[PDB]
């Protein structure tokens, strides 16, 4: 489940504090590069 | 360390051929934390000298392998030697030549049963000797491991096989 | 064959890597381990750009039979398809093969006056240029 | 064969203790001429001795320089001893690195080669010295068998599976690369 | 057919800077994109250069009553000397955990095999998966067999 | 005078995602088209003893983002980061691919990557086997500029572009505009 | 392990380990009727409440561990069918 | 592997290994020179018939 | 495994490579060029001596000196230990090199591949 | 006239290991290092020719 | 592909011999020491 | 046979750690190096008229 | 007739404070090939200085400062059971160890390879730049 005080990675959670207060989209760039757009909620785990 | 009496005028001719491993009672890593994934494990005898040239068939992932040892005797007859850290003593105590066998192995203080049978499926009355031998060997009945009845491989290739010997 | 289970299965014991995300080497060293950090990242740049510009592997001379050459220190080897033999790959049992393109050394940056890049294709690309 | 004169004696050493010369080949064996068993090298006592590193510590008889750190560590770092000598109130550690073995092959690595004759020549590296240095890296050869009866145990080649790299050597580098060409032209005329 | 090479404009303006480690953020949009195999592109997109800091850099957040690791995982005392991944990044602290009582773990053993995997993040643009986020190895100490 | 002319080119490309039996199944697509039951099995319990978390379904990413020093704030910034993103490199920028192509962007390039069975620069050659229907579908246009914030509301307007519905395939699915609510600054940063 | 932390004694609830019934999780998860996917899990199926209720399947000597949450668990497995044929010929 | 046998052999001189400083080293070493060449030229196949 | 043709032989192959591996090819750089990278520190004059020895080494101990058949020169012995032949003593276009020609700087050779001018 | 050549070529390579050798600060053999003691600055092509 | 890698984004441990080798690389501009730093270690490491 | 003797070693045991099982060699300080490069091939040869 | 040849050298440099040492260097115009003369000298020469600057040769650490590599390792990683501060300066006058894993799971299959430095411009790899030790989840 998505709503809860889930256990972020250390890497994860390093790259979200190392961002800075203001706006700056050079280091959000790197992180959703290195990091993505989303995360699983639900679902199988079928082959292909 | 414990020791019992062998199997009384064993002959290791009459014992030659296909055996087929069933039942093993002991505790060990591999036993408990991977027990479920045991397989068809096939046993053959050849007879060579005192010694007991053995064979042994196993499926792992699929493909096939043999395993050559050479069951040394330890001077009496019925007792074997095997050897890589540890001894292994092979005591064959109650079995006939056409339908069972019950073996005996110690390893590091540690004692061991192996039940075979020459083919499926295995008679009630000598699982129940099994059972009644492996609770007077101060095993526990949860220790008891049974294994597939089918998939035992004909032969292996050159590539896999084994060399203990 | 038949034993492609037991390649595969090796293989995942000793792999080999397929494709690599890179990142330069001035990056890696950090301000807490090294004092100086800004003079070295910078000299470790510049060394880095002096470095493609040297080992670009056009310098080399050109090869034959479709060769490609390789750059390994001051020497260079041509790697040849099946059907060549000899160094620079001029004896082949065939006739008229094919010769791909190969792009020549990219020229030098101009003083701010413009920054553009020329090369002859004697299938690469050129005509680079950077804002001053 | 045609051998020139010896040429004239040099200055004699202090350590050395000898004298040398030498010579020019002009002409070996061709086709049929006389071969020459006298070599170009040659060799002469000397009895002019006269006077026979500067770093944190030196070996006795080599001049290997080695700094103070490396000495009295559990580790022969000169042929002669004198590192682990007279080391009476000194602990050394194991480092549980003496126990693992070294990439075999470091010898040809450490010996010469002759482009001339394409044979090996004496040592040139030390492949024995490690300077306090414990490098392992994970051998690639430990993966012939493994087998388990008695609890019917089949695993890999785990037992004795690491290879310490002998401060001369950079890196192994472990890789694996099998490339099998057959060339095949069948002509018929 | 007819190749495209890249041309990008002019920069966005510039931004603020408050990290401590001024660094002026110059975003540009490259307004034709390569295709047919031509030039990919020549310059670097971002580029930064010195900056002015203006606002307070943000403080560090408050790691009240918990233990914390050696990366900044701050996690409930409870978790202590529970014997298994408690703090989930490094066994750092440890508690000094030598008498480990109360049967830790439960002699459970295996985990799912790669819910890292499940747990690890998605690219809807390139269908690959990404790196860990969301760290499924923690137990919270409420054993689930 | 006889001449004869005899051409048959058969390729196959099995996809088998098990992880050393994947490449059993791959390796026998050499003169055998159809999978055997045994190998087919061992690799059901491959995929059994490996799962396959592809296929599932996903969520923002930026909501994770609840306890961190400036957590709403950083919250906030992701939120017009991911946006950013999104509109940056979207798919619209690239030209329509040949033969139903669709296009991608790695970085500063465009890819056409091609159905199968199908080859090419952009997805021209080889189209001896299509299998398909046929025709031109649809594709979104890049967003315009973003609205001014007169009332909330957005200007986003994708419509129609330079790839139009021509071989009769269907036009692009989805919204013709969009409508959300300013932020304000986000509630002029939370109140 | 709350309840058994320091406990210096303890009651023999069950006098043998046994297994757990297979399977038994999915006969907890919710069910969201909206969604066709029923949900995540929202009972525990691994709470025995101390009773060690257990039943015994046809050749399954090995005794399965009845949850608390089972009132009453029965083995009628039996199967319950659907047949198409179709064929055309034409000369 | 138990008992092998020579297939390419380096050749050396043996007036080389004589010991060096020796007591008459340097005159022994020549003599043994100029009597290996003229010992490889006394007798052979090129003087025969 | 040499005389062998079956695939059979190639897992005891590898095997062997396993526990005896050989060396297939190497790179390497003239031995005056390491004595730069010691400890010892600046060698400028023994490397410059220890290369005007080798320049001179690598010719009076040259193939082409030897005599004529491929020529392996060992000490003071000249051999080819055949031509595929085995007719002769040397198992007798064939193609022959001739030697490097005295310093003049010029320096001529005749018969080809490879170089034929070299500048001192 | 009947002729007939064929070379059927087949080699095969398997990269055991891929080493690479340190090129700054090289701990040589102490043989080596006496030998390179033994030579004197003065150019002789006799201990020159011997290392 | 058997297995996905990737390194952490930040905070790793370096190699003692490349932290010595980085501790020997001088602050003026010489292009040897760093043409040889690239030629034993390389241009670039492996992050994915 | 041997000229000289081979059993006298200078100093610190230098190792011969290779070999197709697993024993440990030494190598005596009159010989330089002694590696065990385990090669092997064959050859054949067939003449007609 | 492509024989190396290599450029002049280059302007002699200014002493470094910190190395105490001046550098000078020349690079590659002309690649050799066909078996041609290559440069077989060094592409690089060091001469000594003597330098009067003051320098930050040293470097500070919080933590615990190992005994043989120097790293800056911090007191939780001593007397673990784990080989940390290099070859054995770490678990030196260690009371009791603990917090290792009992089952002594290995390292990943292959992770070595994934630690050394790689060449991209011509695909070779190289000498070890990150630090795969064992340093238990
Ligand atoms: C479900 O459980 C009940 C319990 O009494 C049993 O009678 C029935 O056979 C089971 N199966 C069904 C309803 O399909």
């Amino acid at each position: 489940n998505n709503p809860e005080f889930l256990q972020l990675a250390e890497p994860f959670w390093k790259e979200l504090s190392h961002l800075p207060s203001l706006y700056d989209y050079s280091a959000y760039r790197r992180l959703i590069d290195q990091y993505g757009t989303h995360y699983l909620q639900s679902g199988s785990l079928g082959g292909e | 360390i414990s020791t019992i009496q062998p199997k009384a005028n064993f002959d290791a001719q009459q014992f030659a051929g296909t055996w087929l491993l069933v039942a093993v009672g002991s505790a060990c890593r591999f036993l408990q934390e991977q027990g479920h994934r045991a397989e068809a494990t096939t046993l053959h005898v050849a007879p060579q000298g005192t010694a007991m040239a053995v064979s042994t068939f196993r499926k792992l992932d699929g493909i096939c392998w043999q395993v050559r040892q050479l069951y040394g005797d330890t001077g009496v007859l019925g007792r074997f030697l095997l050897q890589a850290r540890g001894a292994v003593h092979v005591v064959v105590a109650e079995t006939d030549y056409q339908s069972f066998a019950v073996l005996y192995l110690e390893r590091a203080g540690q004692l061991s049963v192996k039940l075979y049978a020459r083919s499926l499926p295995v008679s009630d009355s000598v699982l129940s000797g099994f059972e009644q031998r492996v609770q007077e060997a101060h095993l526990t009945e949860d220790q008891i491991f049974y294994f597939p009845k089918y998939g035992f491989c004909e032969a292996a290739d050159q590539f896999h096989v084994l060399d203990e010997v | 064959a038949d034993l492609m289970q037991e390649w595969g299965d090796a293989v995942q014991y000793n792999p080999a890597i397929i494709k690599v995300k890179v990142e330069p080497l001035y990056e890696l060293v950090t301000a807490t381990d090294f004092a100086y950090s800004s003079t070295v990242r910078q000299n470790m740049k510049q060394a880095l750009e002096e470095f493609q510009k040297e080992v670009s592997s056009c310098h080399c001379a050109p090869c034959q039979g479709n060769g490609v050459p390789v750059l390994k220190g001051s020497r260079c080897d041509c790697i040849c398809p099946v059907g060549s033999q000899g160094l620079a790959c001029e004896v082949s049992y065939r006739k008229n093969t094919p010769i791909d393109g190969k792009w020549n050394c990219w020229s030098n940056w101009s003083s701010c006056s413009g920054r553009r890049k020329t090369r002859q294709r004697q299938s690469g690309p050129a005509s680079e240029t950077l804002d001053c | 064969c045609q051998l020139s004169n010896w040429s004239e004696w040099t200055d004699c050493f202090p350590c050395q203790d000898k004298k040398y010369r030498h010579r020019s080949l002009l002409q070996p064996n061709k086709f049929g001429g006389t071969i020459c068993s006298g070599d170009i090298w040659d060799q002469a006592s000397c009895s002019s001795s006269t006077t026979c590193c500067g770093q944190d510590f030196q070996c006795k008889e080599t001049g290997r320089c080695l700094k103070r750190h490396l000495v009295c560590n559990g580790d022969q770092d000169c042929l002669d001893g004198s590192d682990e000598d007279d080391c009476e109130d000194v602990r050394a550690i194991d480092e549980d690195c003496s126990q693992y073995e070294p990439i075999p092959g470091s010898q040809k690595a450490a010996l010469g080669y002759n482009i001339l004759t394409q044979e090996d020549a004496q040592s040139v590296y030390d492949a024995s010295y490690y300077g306090g240095q414990c490098e392992t890296v994970y051998n690639g050869e430990w993966r012939e068998l493994r087998y388990d009866s008695t609890c019917e145990r089949l695993y890999y080649g785990d037992d004795e599976k690491y290879f310490r790299k002998p401060y001369n050597f950079l890196k192994y580098h472990f890789e694996a690369l099998a490339d099998t060409g057959i060339s095949s032209e069948f002509y018929d005329n | 057919s007819s190749p495209v090479n890249c041309q990008w404009d002019f920069y966005a303006p510039w931004s603020e800077c408050n990290g401590c480690t001024k660094t002026q953020t110059r975003r540009r949009s490259v307004a034709v994109y390569g295709q047919y195999g031509g030039q990919p592109c020549v310059g670097n997109a971002f580029e930064t250069q010195s900056c002015e800091p203006t606002r307070g850099c943000p403080t560090e957040e408050g790691c009240g009553e918990r233990f914390r690791c050696f990366s900044g995982q701050c996690i409930s005392k409870s978790l202590v000397c529970n014997g298994d991944s408690d703090c989930d990044e490094d066994s750092a602290d440890e508690d000094r955990c030598e008498d480990s009582e109360r049967r830790p773990s439960c002699d459970i053993d295996k985990p799912p095999p790669n819910i890292e995997l499940t747990g690890n993040g998605y690219n809807e643009l390139t269908g690959q998966f990404r790196n860990r986020v969301i760290n499924t190895k923690s137990f919270g100490g409420q054993c689930r067999k | 005078a006889a001449s004869g002319t005899q051409n048959n080119v058969l390729r196959g490309e099995p996809f088998i995602r098990g992880a050393g039996f994947i490449s059993g199944l791959s390796y026998l697509e050499l003169d055998n088209p159809a999978g055997n039951k045994r190998r087919y099995s061992a690799w059901a319990e491959s995929v059994t003893n490996l799962p396959q978390v592809i296929k599932q379904k996903l969520t923002p990413l930026y909501e994770l983002v609840k306890e961190v020093p400036c957590a709403s704030v950083k919250k906030l910034y992701l939120k017009w980061a991911l946006e950013e993103y999104l509109d940056e490199f979207d798919p619209c920028h690239c030209r329509p691919c040949q033969n139903g192509g669709l296009a991608t962007v790695e970085g500063t390039h465009c890819l056409c990557h091609c159905k199968p069975y199908t080859f090419g620069a952009a997805c021209e050659q080889g189209v001896l086997v299509g299998n398909q229907a046929g025709g031109v579908d649809g594709g979104w246009s890049c967003w315009s500029s973003w609205s001014p914030c007169v009332q909330g509301k957005k200007t986003r307007s994708r419509e129609c572009n330079n790839p139009p519905p021509s071989g009769g395939g269907r036009s692009c699915v989805g919204e013709t505009t969009e409508s959300t609510q300013c932020e304000d600054e986000e509630l002029e940063h939370l109140r | 392990n709350s309840d058994e932390r320091d406990c210096g004694r303890t009651k023999a609830v069950c006098t043998r380990k046994y297994n757990p019934i297979p399977s038994v999780q999915l006969m907890g998860n919710g069910f969201h009727f909206l969604a066709g996917e029923p949900r995540g899990e929202v009972l525990d199926n691994s709470f025995t409440g101390g009773i060690c209720k257990t039943v015994k399947s046809s050749r399954t000597s090995n005794p399965y561990r009845v949850p608390a949450n089972l009132e009453n668990v029965g083995f009628e497995v039996q199967t319950a069918t659907d047949f198409y044929k179709d064929l055309t010929s034409l000369g | 592997n138990d008992a092998p046998v020579l297939i390419s052999q380096k050749l050396s001189p043996i007036y080389n290994l004589v010991p060096v400083k020796m007591k008459n080293a340097h005159l022994k070493k020549q003599n043994l020179e100029r009597a290996i060449e003229d010992y490889i030229n006394e007798f052979s196949v090129r003087k025969c018939h | 495994l040499a005389q062998n043709r079956s695939t059979i032989t190639y897992r005891s192959w590898g095997r062997s490579l396993k526990y005896n591996p050989v060396v297939i090819d190497f790179e390497m750089q003239p031995i005056h060029e390491v004595l730069r990278h010691t400890s010892l520190g600046p060698l400028e004059a023994k490397r410059q001596n220890l290369r005007r020895a080798l320049d001179q080494y690598l010719m009076e101990f040259n193939a082409c000196r030897c005599g004529p058949c491929v020529p392996i020169l060992e000490g003071t012995s000249c051999r080819c230990q055949c031509r595929l032949g085995s007719l002769g003593a040397a198992c007798e276009a064939d193609g022959s090199w001739s030697c490097w020609s005295s310093w003049s700087q010029e320096r001529r050779r005749e018969c080809c591949p490879g170089r034929k001018v070299q500048t001192q | 006239n009947e002729k007939k050549f064929i070379f059927t070529r087949i080699f095969t390579k398997v990269q055991t290991a891929h080493f690479k050798m340190r090129k700054d600060d090289i701990m040589l053999d102490e043989g080596m290092l006496q030998s390179l003691m033994e030579l004197p600055d003065q150019y002789n092509y006799g201990m020159y020719a011997k290392f | 592909e058997v297995a996905h890698y990737k390194l952490k984004p930040r905070s790793l441990m370096l190699h003692y011999e490349f932290l010595q080798r980085v501790k020997r690389l001088p602050l003026e501009y010489s292009y040897g020491e760093y043409r040889d730093l690239f030629r034993d270690f390389g241009t670039h490491y492996i992050t994915e | 046979s041997t000229p000289f003797d081979n059993e006298f070693y200078n100093g610190l045991c230098n190792r011969d750690r290779d070999g197709n099982t697993l024993t440990y060699y030494r190598r005596p300080w009159n010989v330089a190096s002694l590696i065990y490069e385990t090669k092997g091939e064959k050859n054949f040869r067939t003449e007609h008229y | 007739p492509i024989d190396c040849e290599l450029s002049s050298w280059s302007s002699w440099t200014t002493c470094d404070p910190c190395q105490k040492k001046r550098y000078r260097y020349a690079y590659l115009l002309q690649p050799s090939q066909f078996h041609g003369e290559p440069c077989n000298f060094s592409d690089k020469e060091v001469e000594d200085c003597v330098t009067n600057r003051p320098c930050r040769s040293q470097v500070r650490c919080e933590g615990f400062v190992c005994a043989q590599t120097g790293r800056c390792v911090n007191r939780r990683l001593l007397c673990n059971g784990d080989n940390d501060c290099g070859d054995q300066s770490d678990e030196a006058n260690c009371r009791r160890i603990y917090k290792k894993c009992q089952h002594e799971m290995d390292q990943y299959w292959g992770i070595g390879s994934l630690a050394s430095g790689i060449n991209l411009f011509t695909n070779s790899f190289e000498g070890p730049v990150l630090d795969h030790r064992y340093y238990c989840s």
